[PDB]
C-alpha cells in the first residue's frame, strides 16, 4: 500500500518492525481482555439462569403446597360440616384460609415475576447459545482490530477501509 | 523513519460524512432554530435513557449474582420486579420520542440533503484543487468562513423556505466561485467554472447523469483510435477526421460522417469562422444543458481552438 501510494504521487510515512512489534503487542493485549470479558459475562450468565431455574423450582414447590393445603381446608370444612370444639375447628379452618391466601398471593406474585423476567430470559438463553460461536471468532476478530489500530493510523478514511 | 518508528500516526481528515452533517446542523441552526434545538434535546435524551437501559441490565445482572438465595422468598426481588415495571414503561414511552426524532430527521433530509451534498462536493473540489498550480491552498475554515458569509447575509432579508432554500444554494454556488477565484489565476478560472457547473448538474435533477459523454470529453485523447481508418477529406483535415473518429463512439453520434456529407451547404458552422455562437446538427428530446454538452463534444472535435469560449458560455 505505502508503494502504492508513492506510485500515486502522495506522501507517505516509511513502515518499521517497530509497527509490527505494536501491531503484535496489541494483538496480545486485546486477546487477553476479550477472552476475559466474554469468560465474566458468561459467568454472570450462568448465575443467572441458575438462579431463575432455582425460583421456578420455588414456584413449583409453592404449588405443590398450594393444591396440598388446598384440599386440606376442604377435608378439614367437610369434617366441620359433618360435625355440625366447634369454634376451635372454625378458627384453625380460618386460620388455613388465611394461609391459603397468603400462598395464593405469593403464588400470583412469583408467576408475575416470571411472566415479567421471561423477556429478559429468552434473550440470556439465546446469547449463551451463540457464545460457542462468538468465542470461535475472537482470534481473527482481535487480529483485525490489533492490525487496524497500529497500522491504519495515518492514512484517509478510504485507504482505512481498502487495507480492512 | 527516525522519529516514525518511535511514534504512531493518528491523522484527523475530514470526511464527507462528517461534512454532510456538520453542514446539515449549521443550515438547521441557521433556518430552523427550535427544530434544531429540539432535535438536539431529542439526541441528548435518547442517549441518556440508552445509558439507563444498559445501567439497568448492568443492575439486573448484579441483582441476579449476589445475593445468594431464594428469589421467590425476598424483597429486594420486589424491588426488582418494581424496577422491571416501571423501566419497562419507560422503555415503552421511548417510543413516542423515537417518531418524533423520526419525523423530525425526515424533514431535514427531504429539505436540506442536496444542499449538504453540494456543500462536500464544493469543499472536496476546492481541496482537490491544490493538484493544478500548488500555490493557493485552503483550509475548512475558509469555508465555513464561506458558510457564515452565506448564512448570515442574503439579499432581500423573503421568509419562505421553499425559495430561501434555492437562494441560499446559488449564493453559495456564486460566493465559493468569488471567494477562490479572487486569489486564482485567470487560466484555472473555467476549469473551476467547469467543476461547480458539474456539481450543480449532479445535484439538479432533470438532467440524466452525463457520465458518458464527460468521461469521453475529458478522456478523449487517450482512448484508443481505429487503425487504417480513413474518413472523407472533402472539407475536415486529418485531426478533424480522427477527432470525429474518437467521438464517433458516443451512442448520441451515429450518423456522423453521413450527416456532415449531406450537409455541404453547413461548411461555416463547423469549420472555420466563430463556430461558438451556431453549431449544426443537434444532441428524440434533449434538454438545453445536454445540448450544450453535445455541441461542446462537437467543438472538440471539430473546432479545438473555440473550446474555452464555448466553455464559457455552457
Amino acid at each position: 500500500a505505502n508503494a502504492r501510494l508513492a506510485k500515486r504521487g502522495g506522501r507517505t510515512m516509511a513502515i518499521t518492525p517497530r509497527h509490527y512489534l505494536d501491531f503484535i503487542n496489541h494483538y496480545a493485549n486485546l486477546f487477553h481482555e476479550k477472552r476475559s470479558e466474554l469468560e465474566e459475562q458468561q459467568m454472570h450468565l450462568n448465575v443467572g439462569l441458575r438462579k431463575i431455574k432455582e425460583t421456578v423450582d420455588q414456584v413449583e414447590e409453592l404449588r405443590r403446597d398450594l393444591r396440598i393445603k388446598s384440599q386440606e381446608l376442604e377435608v378439614k370444612n367437610a369434617a366441620a360440616n359433618d360435625k355440625l370444639e366447634y369454634a376451635v375447628l372454625i378458627s384453625e379452618a380460618q386460620a388455613i384460609k388465611a394461609d391459603l391466601a397468603a400462598v395464593e398471593a405469593k403464588v400470583n406474585r412469583s408467576t408475575a415475576l416470571l411472566k415479567s423476567l421471561s423477556a429478559e430470559r429468552e434473550r440470556w438463553e439465546k446469547t449463551s447459545e451463540t457464545f460457542k460461536n462468538q468465542m470461535s471468532t475472537i482470534a481473527g476478530d482481535c487480529l483485525l482490530s490489533a492490525a487496524f489500530i497500529a497500522y491504519a493510523g495515518y492514512f484517509d478514511q478510504q485507504m482505512r477501509q481498502n487495507l480492512f | 523513519p527516525d522519529l516514525c518508528s518511535r511514534v504512531t500516526f493518528v491523522n484527523f481528515t475530514v470526511t464527507r460524512s462528517s461534512l454532510q452533517s456538520q453542514c446539515l446542523n449549521e443550515v438547521l441552526k441557521a433556518e430552523r432554530p427550535d427544530v434544531d434545538e429540539k432535535r438536539s434535546d431529542l439526541l441528548k435524551l435518547q442517549g441518556e435513557f440508552q445509558l439507563r437501559l444498559r445501567q439497568l441490565e448492568k443492575s439486573l445482572l448484579q441483582a441476579l449474582n449476589e445475593v445468594k438465595g431464594r428469589i421467590l422468598d425476598d424483597d429486594t426481588i420486589i424491588t426488582t420486579l418494581e424496577n422491571l415495571k416501571r423501566e419497562a414503561a419507560e422503555v415503552t414511552r421511548k417510543v413516542e420520542e423515537t417518531d418524533i426524532v423520526m419525523q423530525e430527521v425526515e424533514t431535514v433530509s427531504q429539505q436540506y440533503l442536496p444542499l449538504s451534498t453540494a456543500c462536500s462536493s464544493i469543499y472536496f473540489t476546492m481541496e482537490s484543487l491544490k493538484q493544478i498550480h500548488f500555490l493557493y491552498q485552503y483550509s475548512l475554515q475558509f469555508f465555513l468562513d464561506i458558510y457564515h458569509n452565506v448564512l448570515y447575509e442574503n439579499p432581500n432579508l423573503v421568509t419562505d423556505h421553499t425559495q430561501r432554500l434555492s437562494i441560499i444554494t446559488k449564493d453559495l454556488f456564486q460566493v465559493a466561485f468569488n471567494r477562490v477565484a479572487r486569489g486564482m489565476l485567470h487560466q484555472d478560472h473555467i476549469t473551476f467554472a467547469m467543476l461547480l457547473a458539474r456539481i450543480k448538474l449532479k445535484g439538479t435533477v432533470g438532467e440524466p447523469t452525463y457520465d458518458a459523454e464527460f468521461q469521453h470529453f475529458l478522456r478523449g485523447n487517450e482512448i484508443v483510435l481505429s487503425a487504417g481508418s480513413t474518413p472523407r477529406i472533402q472539407g475536415l483535415t486529418v485531426e478533424q477526421a480522427e477527432a470525429v473518429v474518437r467521438l464517433s463512439c458516443l451512442p448520441a453520434f451515429k450518423d456522423l460522417i453521413a450527416k456532415v456529407q449531406a450537409d455541404e451547404q453547413f461548411g461555416i458552422w463547423l469549420d472555420s469562422s466563430s463556430p461558438e455562437q451556431t453549431v449544426p446538427y443537434l444532441w428524440t428530446p434533449a434538454t438545453p444543458i445536454g445540448q450544450a454538452i453535445h455541441r461542446l463534444l462537437l467543438i472538440q472535435a471539430f473546432r479545438p481552438d473555440r473550446l474555452l469560449a464555448m466553455a464559457h458560455m455552457f
